């Protein structure tokens, strides 16, 4: 019991500055400027989810809230904070609350990697395309405590099925980063976008890694998206999966934290295989997806904000392509999910690593 | 007495004090719950196809923020799109108790309002869904049009906005729990999970096959 | 990293101009133009989210000329 | 605007018979009967098409015949008068009641005229009718609305 | 930056031994398997303080990301084993192991504090991912190739030991004197 | 093989690429939807919305009660032996028990009961649906006389060829009702 | 198993209740009248329902513990609670969010 | 250089939990199908393979050709580990 006095010894000794320096939250301005761009990266991806999925179905999408659904990600996220989140009756309590936290704090901490904009980089760590695949492997644990602590039979079945899916698609995702870590001679995500900043478009890694972009793309969407996911129990293998007994603010981590995972996946397709904050000649004509003049005040305000946010704008394209793949591929079953990340995506991710070499 | 089924006098003063700041933080509490409320993808009888036609492209579901969530926990609204018999009446109260407390049932069709055309002579039909669960909006029709239920969403959306934030405590059920002991014999469960490998399907029994 | 010089023109001024464009031609827009309409919401989204309850896209009252 | 104060309550204390004009998508009327309910006024939201003759339902007792559906006989349920029996139940600390008549588009012009003058003769009783639609929530007195 | 690095050591060094006392002393075995990741994440957080950014990420990927997941898939395959739990099994020899561990800890702390360590004041690790992969192919090349044979064999045996024999389950292939399938021919006998 | 595996990926990832060309071409089409509270779709000429009642035309026959599937409408009549003709004193149909089968408006001798156009009846209270004789004897909400609602027509009312109600500047139904009264 | 008879007002479970979680028993029958507060109760009338609840459980203690027989107790309980409204003992709760008047409207006696 | 002051604050806000954690110490079948183990078993063998390739691939052009044949003996012997798991139905589900 000699460690009973130990944990309260450095507790109050740290608490004197843990309350005193508690008010100064996000004291660096490029940390607060990131978290606003982090939040509106996710809030687009909920608006872009409901609007692109309505466009492929020839319905409107959310009108009547905001101008054209601009507040529809906000009200869908604010109603979950206001709902009286009550636990199931016979269940765990501590494992139930940290259920969604272990799933989504990995995709929040590993948001510190992505260098969106030439003048917005939070920290250039010594790695980070390896720290991302390390941190995202904590997420199968949270799918096991969401499944266990919810204490119904069908969410254990959904918890063991969601964990064994994320198990299967992390190892081809590890080798798809190993292709562009071999070309870039490093894991630094500033060094990775620096090898693609030489010729603008013709030096992007998707032109050099046509298969490894496809290994990354199928493995990323098999860990964040809605297309290869049995959490909709339309096959009735479970009731509703591991996200069954989760209501209110804990479900908001399962709901909105799957869009942080979609954006962070898309933010790294547009760093590895596409040049992060890289773009062609600014002084272009009216048909350059811009205005009509050559030097507008609306075009001096674009490239100043495009200078701080271009990788996320590129990530807004692969968010759009992930929704356009949802209404294209069939909802494939779990027996053919795990026969893809092991029997198909693991050899062609290993073959690409040898073809990224000389062999 | 003097008036049957009376209304009890609210003896509390109902001091619902609200300044400019709390009323602004109450309009956001109501707008976020009316403009994005999620219906449980539920329905038993014919009236679900008048509700599933509202998921489609002609009448848009996700236009009022309705996203059909096929789980009782993630949903709040429950449009009772079907006749409730003696069976499924325990199942419906279970899907209603498994809900975060700003619930807002709306009835749908004649057979959840008063059990409409089975209200005359039918031995297992609940005559109205509000014999089981408390309902917000009613909706006559058999079936209603998909336009007619979107008016009942609009009538529901007008009812969320009236809800003050200081009345969140009255949304929880109260437990006037009483207990009693009985002498009823417990019956073994008749519905066990074996159908094909039950010991009566493999072969016809004796004293039956002789006449065959 | 300024207060509102190259930020207030992005958060306050230009989103009211996209809302003059988004309210005018969104449903009557083309197929090539609507791809640019989705980009204008997607790029200017921190400004369009701020001046969101200060503009309404509800259609005008009908004439009833009979 | 967004931060509406309590000006809606002051017009109902003055006019007594308001005529709301709400957006048809719904959800923006009821923020003005929270300002009304925070100021002591209880609210009784009725549906305007379900009322018959307004004199016989509101200020008089009415024989409401239930659906016998062939199995019962013709019962007559004499319900108490709506705007009277509800005035005798709110406490004397609280102020009057306001009739929040939704779906007021289908009332006759001689039924708003009865609802206008009824707030005069009855102390601590007001009405709000949701007649018509407009893109912004706007109100006017019912004596103005029967003119146009 | 010294005080923030110093008190984040004891914020992690207390987090690992509380989770280590959590995996050992808790009555629920499932709570131990989740707190086991609290052991491994803290030590992987302790390598960032010790300039080991690769092995920190190699611990989250393997220990937390793979081994802790493999524990949990095996914890929840054995949950119907024994709900009896006779914690006082036959005697109080569960406290007879409390003095041997504290005797080891008193022995090692006697060593650690009094041993003069040869601390080298050389500026360390200039991007130690290239100085860790030059060691995989110059110094520790032969451990690196043999660790591949280790992982093959640990996959041959564990697939063999944990598969369900659905090829031929009632197959006692021959007999001189009768031997059951997948059981050693030395039959149990009481003298 | 090492060449067979990297070339087994191109045969699918091209087929996925010409799957995304189809789904993006689904976004080329105009959203053929009905924005409800601002574009209410017009009900048909035989749509049975709710019943209308004429108290000066109901001579207490109780045919509506005998042909209703659940004997719903409450005809309340005295005999009035001074006049020797039953004059009713109350009439009410309890909507919400109503299926809108409209057997009462069909076997009506006096054309007193009649279906309206309005489906937009929905209350907070169940007993507010018990419409009186003077609550059923009101004006139906016509969809086209709303200065907020742009009413779009229905299929089998558009002209011949068009299958949508939004690109409809004018027109009529698909065929004339009496063209062959002056023609043939 | 949780044999239960849950109408709007009368929730009868076959078991005892420990803070929301119900453990199915064989001796007990728990009962919470009016979970959603549609009626304003008092201690004089709650004892009348609780004496009625003792009356039906003791009377029907020769039958079989099925969900049909619990649904007969909760039917006779809900028929008893409605007679306490037509006697004017209890009344409708106006503080409830919904006023659908499930047990009949308020009405005066003999006009 | 600001993530480390952030990363200090993620742990400095949880020191109140470590004080309370030390005071805390002082008809439902799931059928046993061994595929939950066997899919993580083959994951453990290959997550350990791939973490050996990260120091090789970062310093790939800085090592030579004999260090590329050496990394092939690592990789080609766990191609045999992968095709063992296919033929023996380890990852069948
Ligand atoms: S009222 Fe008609 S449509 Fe509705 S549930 Fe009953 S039978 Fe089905
Ligand atoms: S069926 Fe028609 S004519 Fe006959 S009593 Fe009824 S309303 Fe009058
Ligand atoms: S609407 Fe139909 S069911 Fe109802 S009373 Fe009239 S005929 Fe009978």
């Amino acid at each position: 019991x000699x460690x009973x006095x130990x944990x309260x010894x450095x507790x109050x000794x740290x608490x004197x500055x843990x309350x005193x320096x508690a008010k100064l939250l996000w004291l660096p301005l490029p940390m607060l400027m990131m978290l606003i761009v982090a939040t509106v990266g996710v809030l687009v991806a909920v608006w872009l989810e409901r609007k692109i999925s309505a466009a492929v179905q020839q319905r409107i999408g959310p009108e009547y809230i905001g101008p054209l659904g601009i507040l529809a990600p906000l009200a869908d996220g604010l109603k979950l904070i206001f709902k009286e989140d009550v636990l199931p009756a016979n269940s765990d309590r501590w494992l139930f609350t940290l259920g969604p936290a272990v799933v989504v704090i990995p995709v929040f901490l590993s948001y510190i990697i992505v260098p969106f904009g030439q003048n917005l980089l939070i920290s250039n760590l010594a790695m980070g395309v390896f720290l991302w695949i390390a941190l995202s492997s904590i997420a199968p644990i949270g799918l096991l405590m969401a499944g266990y602590a919810s204490n119904n039979k069908y969410s254990l079945l959904g918890g063991l099925r969601a964990a064994a899916q994320s198990i299967s698609y992390e190892i081809p995702l590890a080798l798809a980063v190993l292709a562009v870590a071999m070309m870039s001679n490093g894991l630094g995500t500033v060094e990775i976008v620096e090898q693609q900043s030489q010729y603008g478009i013709l030096s992007w890694n998707v032109w050099r890694q046509p298969i490894g972009f496809l290994v990354f793309w199928i493995a990323a969407l098999a860990e964040c998206e809605r297309l290869p996911f049995d959490l909709p129990e339309a096959e009735e293998e479970l009731v509703a999966g591991y996200q069954t007994e989760y209501a209110g603010m804990k479900f908001a981590l399962f709901y909105l934290g799957a869009y942080v995972n979609l954006v962070l996946s898309a933010l790294l397709v547009s760093v590895l295989y596409f040049g992060g904050w890289s773009f062609p000649i600014p002084l272009e004509t009216i048909a350059n997806l811009l205005g009509v003049s050559e030097t507008n005040p609306f075009l001096q305000i674009a490239f100043a904000v495009l200078g701080i946010t271009m990788t996320l704008i590129k990530a807004y394209f692969f968010v759009f392509l992930a929704i356009l793949l949802r209404w294209t591929v069939p909802r494939v079953r779990i027996d053919q999910l795990l026969d893809l990340g092991w029997k198909f995506l693991l050899p062609v991710g290993l073959v690409n690593l040898l073809l990224t070499a000389g062999l | 007495p003097a008036i049957l089924n009376p209304i009890a006098r609210p003896e509390v003063p109902q001091e619902l004090a609200e300044n400019i700041i709390l009323t602004s933080l109450n309009d956001v509490y109501d707008w976020a719950r009316l403009s994005s409320l999620w219906p449980l993808m539920y329905g038993t009888a014919c009236c679900f196809i008048e509700f599933a036609a509202m998921i489609g492209s002609r009448f848009d579901f996700d236009r009022f923020g309705l996203v059909p969530r096929n789980s009782p926990r993630q949903a709040d609204l429950i449009i009772t799109s079907g006749t409730i018999t003696m069976k499924m009446a325990p199942a419906l109260v279970r899907l209603y108790e498994q809900m975060p407390s700003p619930k807002y049932v709306i009835a749908m069709g004649a057979c959840t309002i008063t059990g409409g055309m089975f209200s005359s002579d039918s031995y297992s039909a609940v005559r109205g869904v509000d014999k089981l669960i408390p309902v917000d909006v009613y909706l006559p029709g058999c079936p209603p049009r998909p336009e007619a239920i979107m008016d009942a969403i609009v009538k529901l959306r007008k009812k969320i906005a009236n809800e003050h934030i200081n009345e969140r405590g009255n949304l929880a059920q109260t437990h006037r729990l009483f207990t009693a002991k009985h002498k009823m014999k417990p019956v073994p469960p008749i519905l066990t999970g074996q159908y094909l490998n039950a010991p009566s399907r493999q072969a016809p029994p004796p004293a039956l096959a002789a006449a065959m | 990293g300024v207060y509102g010089a190259l930020a207030g023109l992005y958060l306050l001024v230009v989103p009211a101009i996209v809302y003059a464009y988004l309210n005018a031609r969104w449903y009557v827009a083309s197929s090539f133009e609507r791809a640019f309409m989705y980009f204008l919401v997607t790029f200017f989204f921190p400004g369009l989210l701020l001046l969101a309850p200060f503009i309404n896209f509800r259609p005008q009252p009908r004439s009833l000329n009979s | 605007g967004l931060l509406a104060g309590y000006q809606f309550v002051k017009d109902l204390e003055s006019a007594g018979a308001l005529a709301l004009f709400v957006p048809p998508e719904g959800g923006f009327e009821g923020r003005y009967q929270r300002r009304l309910r925070s100021k002591g006024y209880t609210t009784l939201p009725m549906s305007a098409p379900g009322l018959g003759d307004l004199a016989a339902y509101l200020t008089q007792e009415h024989g409401i015949r239930p659906a016998h559906t062939g199995k019962e006989d013709i019962r007559v349920y004499f319900q108490p008068p709506l705007v009277t029996y509800h005035l005798e139940n709110l406490p004397p600390n609280a102020k009057g009641l306001v009739l929040w008549l939704i779906d007021g588009k289908r009332l006759s012009k001689q039924e708003f005229a009865y609802l206008a003058q009824l707030t005069q003769t009855l102390p601590k009783f007001k009405v709000v009718v949701e007649v018509g639609g407009d893109r912004v929530v706007r109100w006017e007195p019912l004596a103005d609305w029967v003119a146009a | 930056a010294t005080l923030t690095q110093t008190i984040t050591f004891f914020a992690l060094a207390a987090a690992v031994i509380i989770a280590a006392l959590g995996v050992v002393l808790l009555d629920n075995v499932v709570y131990s398997a989740f707190l086991l990741g609290g052991v491994f994440l803290s030590i992987a957080g302790l390598y960032i303080l010790m300039n080991a950014d690769f092995v920190s990420a190699a611990q989250i990927l393997i220990y937390v990301g793979a081994v802790n997941v493999l524990i949990l898939f095996a914890i929840m395959l054995v949950n119907k084993r024994e709900t009896y739990t006779p914690v006082p099994g036959r005697w109080l020899r569960q406290g007879g192991a409390a003095v041997v561990s504290l005797g080891v800890f008193a022995l090692l702390t006697k060593m650690i504090l009094q041993t003069p360590w040869q601390l080298s004041s050389v500026p360390p690790t200039p991007d130690s991912i290239t100085t860790i992969g030059q060691h995989f192919f110059s110094d520790f090349l032969l451990p690196f190739e043999l660790a591949s044979v280790l992982l093959l064999m640990a996959l041959i045996g564990a697939v063999v030991l944990a598969r369900r024999e659905l090829v031929l389950e009632p197959e006692p292939i021959l007999g001189e004197e009768v031997v059951p399938p997948l059981e050693l021919p030395e039959r149990p006998r009481e003298p | 093989q090492i060449t067979n595996y990297a070339k087994e990926a191109v045969q699918s990832a091209k087929y996925i690429g010409q799957g995304l060309s189809v789904t993006f071409d689904h976004m080329r089409r105009r959203p053929i939807t009905v924005q409800y509270p601002y574009e209410k779709l017009i009900p048909s000429e035989r749509f049975r919305g709710r019943i209308h009642f004429e108290f000066d035309k109901c001579i207490a026959c109780e045919v509506c009660v005998r042909v209703c599937p659940i004997n719903l409408p409450v005809v309340d009549w005295v005999f009035n032996k001074e006049l020797k003709k039953k004059e009713l004193k109350h009439y009410s149909i309890d909507f919400g028990v109503c299926i809108f089968c409209a057997n009462c408006v069909e076997y009506c001798p006096t054309n007193c009961l009649s279906v309206t156009e309005e489906y937009e009846l929905a209350t907070y209270d169940r007993h507010e649906l018990n419409y009186d004789s003077v609550a059923m004897g009101r004006i139906p909400y016509k969809v086209t006389q709303d200065p907020m609602v742009t009413p779009i027509r229905e299929f089998a009312y558009l002209p011949a060829g068009v299958m949508s109600g939004h690109d409809l500047p004018a027109g009529a139904q698909r065929a004339g009702e009496r063209p062959e009264a002056i023609a043939n | 198993m949780l044999l239960k008879s849950t109408t709007r007002h009368v929730h009868i479970y076959a078991g005892h209740v420990v803070d929301g979680e119900v453990h199915p028993d064989t001796e007990t029958l728990t009962l919470n009248v009016d979970p959603d507060n549609e009626l304003e109760w008092n201690e004089a009338a709650l004892a009348k329902v609780e004496a009625k609840f003792r009356e039906l459980v003791a009377n029907a203690a020769g039958e079989d513990l099925t969900e049909y027989n619990l649904r007969r107790i909760g039917s006779d309980l809900e028929h008893f609670i409605r007679s306490l409204l037509m006697q004017g003992e209890i009344g409708y709760n106006l503080n409830s969010r919904v006023r659908n008047y499930s047990l009949g409207i308020p009405r005066v006696n003999h006009s | 250089g600001y993530e480390y002051f952030l990363g200090f604050l993620i742990i400095c806000s949880l020191v109140p939990v470590l004080a309370l954690a030390a005071s805390a110490l002082l008809g439902a079948w799931i059928q046993f199908n061994v595929r939950y183990y066997m899919f993580a078993l083959v994951f453990v063998i290959f997550d350990v393979e791939t973490v050996f390739l990260y120091p090789w691939a970062v310093a790939f052009h800085q090592l030579g050709l004999l260090a590329f044949i050496e990394a092939l003996i690592f990789i080609a012997i766990l191609v045999v580990a992968l095709v063992y798991a296919w033929r023996k139905r380890a990852l069948e589900w």
